[PDB]
C-alpha cells in the first residue's frame, strides 16, 4: 500500500538524531571518549517526495503491530525486530527450490542466455 | 498482525513488508534495515502539560515492554515526572539499568506532585510510547526524561547547537479529572498554569517576574494568576503589573 | 531418525494455549487491553499421524542437547535458538558456491530446459 | 550435541535439523519455526505432590538457565512452592522479572512447609524443565506456579472455559527421604496426605469435612488420619465417618 | 587485507579453553553433571602458517571498531556478533538478484554447460 | 568502522568482512564463525602489579558495556579488586548476575586497598577489556577475577591439570601516582613491592619467610624491604638474611 498521512497537522522537516565512524586518535577509548550525551550526530531532512510526513504517518500506522508484538513476546527488551526482517527476507526468495524463470525466484539468467546465443555460433556456424 | 517496513518505490514511501518485495528490491546488509522514533509533537498534538498528561494513565495487570530504536528526532517538549502518593510513596518505578533520558529536548517540562496512581504502571492511552534514550517503553519511569512518540521500521535504498531549558511545574490530583497545576518561578512563587500557556511564554514571564522584583518576599506562598485578557499565543515549527490580593493569592493584569 | 514414543504413558489429545492478531477496536493499546492472564488463545489437535504422540518424545529427546546448550551459553535468557535454526537453514543450501544438478543446490532449471529446447526450433527449425 | 528440530515426512513425525533437509523442504518464514513446552503429565508420571517433589532437589555450582518457548500445554497439576529452612531462611529465589506462573493449571498444589535445602538452587533430578510463563527454568522459583516438561522444536509446513483450583499444603523435611506432608482444609484442620489421594478426593474430603462439621473446633491443631479401607483412585486424560483419638490425631475410617 | 603483527612480542603457542558434546551418562542434568568451574575443554594450537601470532594482532586491531559498535548500543549485554555477520554474508550474495556469470553471483553452471554440451549431440547428431 | 573478520587465505591469517569474500569462501553453519579472547600477556606486557594497574582508571558518564566471547587463552596473571574510598564505600560495583571470574589463571593477584576512585566506573586507559568468563566488559567489577586483553572474530575452515595461586596485596593511594603496593605474608607480615618481582619469587620469598620463621610475632605489623642487590628475574613463556631495625621497618640483604 502507498501511505496516506492522516495527522491533524505534519512537521515536513526532520531534524533527526542518531548514533555514529572514524574516530580521531584515542576518542574510541571509553576511558578517553564522550559521555553518553556526546555521542550523537545531528542532520536534517526535507520533505522531498513526501517521504517525512509519509514516515510519520508510517510510524502512527506501524504502532497496533508493534504492540501486539510486545503484548505476546517475553523478552523484556526487544532488540531483534529489524534482524528478523533481514532473515524472513532471504527465507522468503531462497527459503525453497527457485525455479528459474518463475515469479517467486531472483536469478537473472540474461547474459547467461547470451552466452550460448552466441554458441549457437559454435558447431553449425562452422559446419562445413 | 505483522510489523510493516517503510519502502521507498516511484518516488513515495510505501508501507510493505519483506515478503511483499520484488527482485528488484535488494537488501545487500542489515545497514540497510533502520528503526526511527517520530514525536507526536510533529502531528500536532497539544504539548502543553495539562493536555499532555491526560494522555498518560495508570493500570495494573500488563507487564511493561521496550523496544529500541536506532535514530530519533528532536524535540521541542519532553516531559520528566515525579509523582507520588498522598501517603508519600513512589508513584512510578526508577529507571532499569541502561535506560536513559530522551537525548535532544528544547523544553524539559518536569513535574513534581501527587496524585492517586490507581494502577501499577502509567501507560499511554492512545497507545503510543515513551521514547527514552534509543529505548521506547511502554511505561513512564520515574525522573526520566521522554517524548512521546512512534517507531517506524525501513529499508533504505542502498547508496547548529544544542540547548535544553528545564521548566518545572508542580501538580495535585495528578492523573484524575481534577488535576491542577502550578508553574515554579521559585521554591515560594508560583503561577496558575493554564493550557494557553507557552514554553516560551513560560520563560517571559518567568523573567519579567524575576527583573520586576514579583517574587514572595516572605516565609509564605506566592501564587500569581494571569487573568484571560492577555494573549500568549499554530505548531511550535511553522512559528502589564501585578497587585496581590490575598498562601497567598494574586493577580496578573 | 523417524521418532519412536517410548514413554511409559501418551495423551493422544494436545489442548494447548498459546499468545495470538486482528484486534477489536482500541484493545491493542496496552492501556485498554488485557491482563497478563487474557492474552492466550487455546486450541485443540489430536493424534492424527500420530504426531502429538510424537512431539511427546520429540520433546524429551531433545532435553540433553538442549540443556548442553544451555549449559555452554552465557546468556540468562535464551530466545534466539529458532533465529539462529533459520540463518543455519540458509547457510546449508546457500553458504557456498550452488553448482546447478548438484545435489546440494536447490535451483530448478526444469522450465528453463524446456524454454530453450523450444528454442531448438528457432534456427534449424527454419533452417531455409 | 546439535539440537534437534521436528519435520513431517511420510505423514509421520521426524526428527531432523536444517543441515539435514533437502531441496523440496521449503521454509519461507521465521512464522514456520516453533518451540512448544510439553507436560511431564502427558507422559504417564505419577503427579501427587509425594512423587513430584522427590524429582527435585538442591544443588550448588550450577548457575540457573532460561529458554523461552512459545507455546503449551493446559496442566492438570501445577506446583508451587514456599520452602524455608528451619531457620526461617528463603530456600528458593524470588521470581526474576517477567517470569509469571504456568498460564493454565486446573490444580495448583501449593506447598509451604521447610527443610535443609542443602543447595543454593533446586533442579529437576531428571534433567527436566520448570515451565513458567512462556520461560522454562532449569530451576525453582519461590512462589511461582510452574509445571514440569520439556520443550521441542518444530519446522511446520506452511498452509471450552478456563477453572483453577489452589490445593494447599503443609510439609516438613523438604526434599529429603523423610518427608511428610500434610493436606490443609483450613488453618487448624489437616489430613495426613497419601501418594494415593487424586486432587479430586482432596477437594472431595474437603468439601465432606465442612459439611459434616469436622473441621477443628479449638486452638488447637486437628489432623485427621485416612486407614487404607477406602479407594481413591489411570491416567488423569482416560478416566464414611470420623473419630478422634488424641496437636490432636483422629482416624476417618 | 593480510595482518601484520606489530606487538612487542608474541606468544606462538595458543593453550586455550573453551566448552565443548557427548556426555557420559547423567552428566548432562544439571542437577548431576559439572559445576561451573567443571564445563571447560583445553587444548594447544601451534603458530603453523603464523595463524597464532596473526590471530594476536586481529584481537588487537578489532578493538577499535568493537568498541566504538558498543559504544552506539544500548544492549546491555551483546551476543549477536556473529549472528549478524552470518545474515550480513547471506545478504551480500543473496540480497539482489543473481545474475549468472556475473562477479557477484555465486552459482556454477559448469556441469549444466556440459548437460547441454552433451545436448548438441541430440538432435544434429542425430538428424538423419 | 566495521568490525574486522579474521579469514585463512593463502596460508595466511587475512582480516577482511562478509561483504569482502569471494564464492569460493564458504559459510556452511554459524558454527564456522567463533569469537576468541586474546591476553594482553601474550603481546609482552608488564604483568605485574605496579604497572598492570597504571592501565586502569575511573571515569564518569560513559555506560559499561559487555559482549561476550566463546573461547580463551589461559592466564598467568588475573587479577581480582577490592578497593575502597577512605571513608570505606566501595569503588567498583558488584559483579552482575551471570558474570563469573575468568576461569583460567595461574596466579590471581587479588588487591585490596584504598584509593580515591574518582569517576563511576573503572576503565582500560588504553582501550583494551576485562576479561571474565566468557563475557568481556569495558570496566571492573568488585571481587572478580579478570584477565585484561581483546576479542577477535573468525571464519573457521570447514573441516596438564589446572593449577591456581592467589597472591595477596594491599594498596594505598589506588589508582594515582603516588601508589603504593605490599605483598602479604600473612595479617601482619608484608614486604614492600617492587615492579621487578615475579610471582615465583614472590611465592619464593614467602615459602623462605615462613620457614626461616621471619613473620611478624607481636601484635604489631611487620614490614620486610628488598634492597636492590638481589636478582629476581623476559616473557613468562620463554623462561639471604634479615634484619629488623624500625609499623616495624626491617631489611632483607
Ligand atoms: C495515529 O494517528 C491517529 C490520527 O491522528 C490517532 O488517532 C487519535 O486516537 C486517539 C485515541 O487513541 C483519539 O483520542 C484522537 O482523537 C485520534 N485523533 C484523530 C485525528 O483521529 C492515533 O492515536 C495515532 N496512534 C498513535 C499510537 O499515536
Ligand atoms: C525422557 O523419557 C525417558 C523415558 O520415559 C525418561 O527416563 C526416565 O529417567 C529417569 C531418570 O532421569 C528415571 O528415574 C526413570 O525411571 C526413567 N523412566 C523410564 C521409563 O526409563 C527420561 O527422564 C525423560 N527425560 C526427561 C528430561 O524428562
Ligand atoms: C594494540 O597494540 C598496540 C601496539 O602494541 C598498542 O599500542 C599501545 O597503546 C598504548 C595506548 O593505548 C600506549 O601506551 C603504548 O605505548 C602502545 N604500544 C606500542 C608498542 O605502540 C595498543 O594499546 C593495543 N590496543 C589495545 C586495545 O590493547
Ligand atoms: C553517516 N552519517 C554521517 C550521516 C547519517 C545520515 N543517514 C541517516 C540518518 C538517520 C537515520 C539513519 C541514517 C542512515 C544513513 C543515511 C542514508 C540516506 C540518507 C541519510 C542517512
Ligand atoms: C534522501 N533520500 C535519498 C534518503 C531517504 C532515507 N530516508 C528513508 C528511506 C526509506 C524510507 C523512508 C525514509 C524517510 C527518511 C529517513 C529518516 C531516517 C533515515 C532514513 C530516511
Ligand atoms: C492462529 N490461531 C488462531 C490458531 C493457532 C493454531 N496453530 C498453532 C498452535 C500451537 C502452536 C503454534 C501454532 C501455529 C499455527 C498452526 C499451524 C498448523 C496447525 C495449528 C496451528
Ligand atoms: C494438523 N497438521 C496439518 C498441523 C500439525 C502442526 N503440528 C506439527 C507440525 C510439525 C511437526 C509436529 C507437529 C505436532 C503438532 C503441533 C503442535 C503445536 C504446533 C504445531 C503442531
Ligand atoms: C571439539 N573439541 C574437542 C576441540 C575444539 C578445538 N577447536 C576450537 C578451539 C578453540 C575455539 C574454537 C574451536 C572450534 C573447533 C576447531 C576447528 C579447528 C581447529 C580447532 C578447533
Ligand atoms: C589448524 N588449523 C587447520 C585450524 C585453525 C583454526 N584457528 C583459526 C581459524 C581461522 C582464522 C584464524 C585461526 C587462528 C587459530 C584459532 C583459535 C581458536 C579457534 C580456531 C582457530
Ligand atoms: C527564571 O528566571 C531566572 C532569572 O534569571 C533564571 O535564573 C531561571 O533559571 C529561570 N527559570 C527557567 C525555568 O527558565
Ligand atoms: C470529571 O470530574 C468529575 C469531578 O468533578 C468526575 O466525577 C468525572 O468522573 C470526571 N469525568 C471523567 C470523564 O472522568
Ligand atoms: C527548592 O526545593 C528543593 C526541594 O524542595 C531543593 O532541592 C532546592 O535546593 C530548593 N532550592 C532553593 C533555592 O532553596
Ligand atoms: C515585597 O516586600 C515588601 C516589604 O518587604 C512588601 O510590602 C511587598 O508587598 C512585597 N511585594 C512583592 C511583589 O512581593
Ligand atoms: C474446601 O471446602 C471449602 C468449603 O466450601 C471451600 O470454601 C474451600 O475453598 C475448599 N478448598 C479447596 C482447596 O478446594
Ligand atoms: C532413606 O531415609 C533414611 C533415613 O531413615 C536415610 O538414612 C537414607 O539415606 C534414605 N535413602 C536414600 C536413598 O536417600
Ligand atoms: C491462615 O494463615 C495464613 C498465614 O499463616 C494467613 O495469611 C491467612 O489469613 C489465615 N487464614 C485465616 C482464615 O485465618
Ligand atoms: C466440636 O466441638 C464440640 C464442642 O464444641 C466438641 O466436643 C467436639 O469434639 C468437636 N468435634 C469435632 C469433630 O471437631
Ligand atoms: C606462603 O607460604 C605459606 C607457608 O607454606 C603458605 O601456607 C601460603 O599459602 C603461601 N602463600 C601464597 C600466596 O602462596
Ligand atoms: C606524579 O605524582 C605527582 C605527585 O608527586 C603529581 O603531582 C603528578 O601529577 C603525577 N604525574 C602524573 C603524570 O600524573
Ligand atoms: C586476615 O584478615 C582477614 C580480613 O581482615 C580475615 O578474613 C582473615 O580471617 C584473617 N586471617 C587470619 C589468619 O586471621
Ligand atoms: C621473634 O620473636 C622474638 C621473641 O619472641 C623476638 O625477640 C624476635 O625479634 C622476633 N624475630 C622475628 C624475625 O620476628
Amino acid at each position: 500500500e502507498a501511505i496516506v498521512n492522516a495527522q491533524p497537522k505534519c512537521n515536513p522537516n526532520l531534524h533527526y538524531w542518531t548514533t555514529q565512524g572514524a574516530a580521531i586518535g584515542l576518542a574510541w577509548i571509553p576511558y578517553f571518549g564522550p559521555a553518553a550525551e556526546g555521542i550523537y550526530i545531528e542532520g536534517l531532512m526535507h520533505n522531498q517526495d513526501g517521504l517525512i510526513c509519509g514516515l510519520r504517518q508510517l510510524a502512527n500506522e506501524t504502532t497496533q503491530a508493534l504492540q501486539l508484538f510486545l503484548r505476546a513476546t517475553t523478552e523484556l527488551r526487544t532488540f531483534s525486530i529489524l534482524n528478523r526482517k533481514a532473515i524472513d527476507f532471504l527465507l522468503q526468495r531462497w527459503g525453497g527450490t527457485c525455479h528459474i524463470l518463475g515469479p517467486d525466484c531472483c536469478i537473472e539468467p540474461a547474459d547467461w542466455t547470451k552466452n550460448i546465443t552466441d554458441k549457437i555460433d559454435q558447431i553449425i556456424h562452422d559446419f562445413v | 498482525r505483522s510489523i510493516p517496513l517503510g519502502v521507498i518505490h516511484n518516488s513515495a514511501l510505501q508501507v510493505s513488508d519483506v515478503d511483499k518485495l520484488v527482485c528488484r528490491d535488494k537488501l545487500s546488509s542489515t545497514n540497510q534495515l533502520r528503526s526511527v522514533g517520530l514525536n507526536l509533537e510533529g502531528n500536532g498534538v497539544a504539548t502543553d502539560v495539562p493536555s499532555a498528561t491526560k494522555r498518560w494513565g495508570f493500570r495494573s495487570g500488563v507487564p511493561p515492554k521496550v523496544v529500541n530504536y536506532e535514530a530519533g528526532e528532536w524535540a521541542e517538549n519532553c516531559y520528566n515526572l515525579e509523582i507520588k502518593k498522598p501517603d508519600g510513596s513512589e508513584c512510578l518505578p526508577a529507571a532499569p539499568d541502561g535506560i536513559r533520558g530522551f537525548p535532544r529536548c528544547r523544553y524539559v517540562h518536569k513535574v513534581s506532585g501527587t496524585g492517586p496512581c490507581a494502577g501499577d504502571f502509567a501507560f499511554h492511552k492512545e497507545g503510543a510510547f515513551f521514547l527514552y534514550d534509543r529505548l521506547a517503553s511502554t511505561v513512564i519511569y520515574r525522573g526520566t526524561t521522554f517524548a512521546e512518540g512512534v517507531v517506524a521500521f525501513l529499508i533504505l535504498p542502498q547508496a547548529s547547537g544544542y540547548y535544553s531549558t528545564t521548566i518545572r511545574y508542580q501538580a495535585t490530583g495528578f492523573g484524575t479529572n481534577e488535576t491542577e497545576y502550578l508553574f515554579e518561578v521559585d521554591n515560594l512563587t508560583y503561577v496558575q498554569l493554564e493550557s494557553r500557556f507557552t514554553p516560551q511564554f513560560l520563560l517571559q514571564l518567568n523573567e519579567t517576574i524575576y527583573t520586576s522584583g514579583k517574587r514572595s518576599n516572605t516565609t509564605g506562598k506566592l501564587i500569581w494568576k494571569v487573568n484571560p485578557e492577555i494573549d500568549t499565543t499554530w505548531a511550535f515549527w511553522e512559528t502589564l503589573s501585578f497587585t496581590v490580593v490575598s498562601x497567598x493569592x494574586x493577580x496578573x493584569x
